[PDB]
């Protein structure tokens, strides 16, 4: 219904040009895509107009490039909206001097309500001064010059949600922009639990995917798809279903991806780093390679997909034999339609061995409404989900999208409907 | 007549109270507050911080001759405290009370300042106490700084930064002269009355009594 993906061209700004890219892949968003300083988060930020020109390497996305030597007022907190039927969707990040004095050792940090956490900061250009931590642009505390840690921590046991924000770190004497940033993200519920009162269980996710404590689904890491994120996309891809090619020759060796807040900002699967310039030591594999290949019978561990089991066996770790699962395909679907204002019943018929179910099948109106099936069929191969729409009128014409998402992958195929009027 | 409070005490004047003293080797008199009913009895309050009262962000010269009435909070005046110290040998006892409902002291075995043309550099040795294992007042006493007294080590100016005069290092673990913040506002404040090692950098003490004696 809305796949936004903010891109941070190296959050560590140097003499070189940096940029922000808020791509909307899949939906031809109606409400215009926004970008800009997220004033609330990092407070006291200087209010400067940043030109948001359009980008033409991807179908629908706006960008923000801070021209060399001109990159002076770029530090702080930015974000970018999307907005579907009345609702929202935003992705926040940070831009900081590569120089500075300290370094986040990570831009984001996800935890569940009640985790003891350690917001760290690497000391790098030691000066004869005091240390100071700043949440949201507000002072919290300082460290006396003579006893300034090596890996300046900030301990918060049992973090609540209203305890998240942007923690900074600077040597007392220095700009509120010479600081080093890093975001901490707490979610309303505890791990694996979501709900209007956290009384429902999250669709357990693999390959380091986080779960939205509002819906129950996973926001996979740039590189994997599927209701549980177990599916390894095409090498060097990204996007809610993978249909977005990392540009730059060396795969994604320089892109810091950021997804909807329940996730954060991680490198694409295959790179370790603060600028994601580093590939991954052998044996590990996910995003920021936080994943250790526990491949059973000693199989190849690919720094992007994981284990490459021998034919006959599959599994995150090859711990299971069985008929190989094949992702879905929305098959047999016209590109046009031409229907008359009236009772209407669209249908999505989709393949895949892990076979979809009406739980896993939707139809999305152009404005972005999600529509569930009214009655479900089924057969040897393919699932048939019939939708019913009260009175479909002319203004509904446009680009609808049959969308199937199982545990073996996600797929969307659009069609152009054109409701006309009967004489 | 009376140089410091000890001479008042030994003169049997054992009663907490305001008294008039006189500069050593001079005919100038400076009033102050003696804390007889206290520890050993016979302390010369060089400063107090019990409530809002009168501010402290004052001219370097104000921190020179002193300000505030001795009835409540005041600073007395570095010059008197400078000379009155090299005469004999004095200690220093720092006592403060926090909001939550506690209290602790810190006792230095020896204290003294220096020439105005040396910016009243402080020197404290032999540290004891309940408010720390490390001297909260920046070791290697720095010069006394004020609004216009940039004689610190920050590559910046700690005084205009932390409000009030104090022996700031590059903005040390202490400043007992900094915005008296009320009960429900005594936290995560930088320009507040802090003694670090006993509370936190973000704490603003409720009380602050700095006093001196020799070794009676
Ligand atoms: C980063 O962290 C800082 C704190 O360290 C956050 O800033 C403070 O946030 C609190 C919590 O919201 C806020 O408290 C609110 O204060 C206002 C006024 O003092 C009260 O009034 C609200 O309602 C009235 C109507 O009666 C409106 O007229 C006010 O405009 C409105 N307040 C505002 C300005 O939004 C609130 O009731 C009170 N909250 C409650 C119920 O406790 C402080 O005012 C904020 N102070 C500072 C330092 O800015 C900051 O929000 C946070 N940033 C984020 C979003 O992460
Ligand atoms: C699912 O329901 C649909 C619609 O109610 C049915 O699809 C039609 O099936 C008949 C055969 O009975 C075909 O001749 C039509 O071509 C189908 N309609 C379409 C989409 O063109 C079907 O009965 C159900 N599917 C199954 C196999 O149960
Ligand atoms: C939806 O499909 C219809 C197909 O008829 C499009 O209508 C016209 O298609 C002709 C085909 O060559 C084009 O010359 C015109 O540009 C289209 N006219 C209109 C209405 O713009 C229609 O454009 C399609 N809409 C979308 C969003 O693809
Ligand atoms: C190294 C250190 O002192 N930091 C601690 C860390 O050891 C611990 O894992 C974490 C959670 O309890 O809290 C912090
Ligand atoms: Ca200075």
């Amino acid at each position: 219904a809305m796949d936004l993906i903010l891109i941070n061209s190296l959050p560590l700004v140097s003499d070189a040009e940096t940029s922000l890219t808020c791509i909307a892949s899949g939906w031809r968003p109606h409400e215009p895509i926004t970008i800009g300083r997220d004033f609330e988060a990092l407070m006291n930020q200087h209010q400067d107009p940043l030109e948001v020109t359009q980008d033409v390497t991807r179908e629908w996305a706006k960008k923000v490039v801070w021209k060399r030597e001109k990159a002076s007022k770029i530090n702080g907190a930015y974000f970018c909206e999307g907005r579907v039927r009345g609702e929202a969707i935003r992705i926040r990040t940070m831009k900081m001097r590569q120089q500075a004095s300290f370094l986040p050792a990570t831009l984001t940090m996800t935890v569940d309500k009640g985790d003891n956490v350690n917001i760290s900061f690497k000391k790098v250009l030691i000066k004869e001064e005091d240390a100071v931590i700043y949440k949201n642009g507000s002072f919290i505390h300082s460290v006396p010059r003579h006893e300034v840690p090596d890996i300046l921590e900030v301990h918060l046991p049992h973090a609540q949600p209203q305890d998240a924000g942007v923690y900074s770190a600077r040597y007392i004497g220095g700009n509120l922009f010479t600081s080093a940033f890093t975001r901490l993200i707490v979610r309303r519920c505890e791990a694996q639990k979501w709900g209007p009162e956290c009384n429902h269980l999250c669709t357990a996710c693999m390959n380091n995917g986080v779960c939205h404590e509002d819906t129950g689904e996973c926001i996979c890491p740039p590189g994997f798809m599927g209701r549980t994120c177990e599916k390894a996309c095409e090498l060097h891809t990204f996007g809610r279903t993978c249909k977005e090619r990392c540009s730059g020759q060396e795969g994604c060796k320089s892109y810091v991806f950021c997804l909807p807040d329940p996730y954060g900002c991680s490198c694409a699967t295959g790179w370790k780093g603060l600028q994601c310039n580093e590939a991954c030591h052998p044996g590990f594999y996910g995003p920021d390679c936080k994943l250790r290949c526990s491949c059973n019978n000693g199989e190849m561990c690919d720094r992007f997909q994981g284990c490459l089991c021998s034919p006959g066996w599959q599994g995150l770790q090859c711990e299971r034999e069985g008929i190989p699962r094949m992702t879905p395909k929305i098959v047999d679907l016209p590109d046009h339609i031409e229907v008359n204002s009236g009772k209407f019943n669209p249908i999505c018929k989709a393949s895949g061995w892990p076979l979809p179910t009406n739980e896993e099948m939707t139809l999305v109106k152009p404005d972005g409404t999600v529509l569930h099936p009214k009655d479900f069929n089924h057969t040897d191969h393919f699932s048939v989900a019939i939708f019913t729409i009260h009175r479909i009128l002319p203004p509904d014409s446009g680009v609808w999208v049959c969308s199937v998402n199982t545990v073996a992958g996600m797929v969307e195929k659009p069609f152009n409907i054109s409701v006309k009027v009967l004489p | 007549e009376f140089r410091d409070c000890a001479e008042v005490f030994k003169s049997g004047h054992t009663t907490n109270g305001i008294y008039t003293l006189t500069f050593p080797n001079s005919t100038e008199e400076i009033k102050a507050y003696c804390d007889m009913e206290a520890g050993g009895g016979g302390w010369t309050i060089i400063q107090r911080r019990e409530d809002g009262s009168v501010d402290f962000q004052r001219t370097w010269k104000e921190y020179k001759v002193g300000f505030g009435n001795p009835s409540g909070e005041y600073w007395l005046g570095n010059e008197f405290v400078s000379q009155l110290t090299n005469q004999q040998r004095y200690v220093l006892k720092i006592h403060l009370k926090d909001w939550e409902g506690n209290e602790a002291y810190s006792l230095y075995e020896h204290f003294y300042l220096s020439s105005e043309e040396l910016n009243y550099r402080i020197h404290l040795k032999g540290l004891t106490g309940t408010a720390g294992k490390i001297s909260s007042i920046s070791q290697p006493g720095n010069d006394f700084s004020t609004k216009d007294g940039d004689n610190d080590k920050c590559i910046c100016k700690c005084s205009q930064m932390l409000t009030g005069g104090w022996w700031f290092d590059a903005c040390g673990p202490s400043n007992l002269n900094g915005m008296y913040y009320p009960q429900r506002q005594n936290t995560n404040k930088f320009n507040g009355i802090k003694w670090y090692y006993w509370k936190g950098s973000g704490y603003s003490l409720k009380a602050t009594t700095m006093m001196i004696r020799p070794a009676d």
